[PDB]
């Protein structure tokens, strides 16, 4: 029984909450998505520059 | 005389359930401490856990 309690602690320590962990993979993706949009519309910005000669 | 041996190797026994029960090296139930203070808010403040000798 102690040997179980013990493992139980060790567990309790470590151990991630799975759920938390999904829900912020799903955010952390679409957070991704929308940077790499983000970085592809920076890069057009000096697309104006030719319309002036 | 048998009753006696019997009498106290469960005694023996209560010392060594009470003794072993340790974690991160502290026991809230040996008596090697009067209490175990956690933390309990972002400024520090506790949450107190007297100790209760077994």
């Amino acid at each position: 029984k102690l040997q179980d309690s013990l493992d139980a602690g060790v567990g309790n320590l470590v151990d991630a909450d799975l759920a938390k962990e999904s829900a912020k993979l799903q955010s952390l993706q679409t957070k991704q998505q929308l940077g790499v949009q983000a970085l592809s519309i920076a890069n057009q910005s000096s697309s104006s520059i030719l319309s002036l000669f | 005389n048998a009753l006696k041996s019997d009498f106290d190797s469960l005694r023996d026994q209560i010392e060594k359930a009470a003794t072993n029960a340790k974690f991160n090296g502290v026991s809230i139930a040996d008596g090697s401490t009067t209490k175990l203070t956690f933390l309990a808010n972002s400024d520090g403040s506790g949450f107190t856990v007297n100790a209760k000798t077994i």
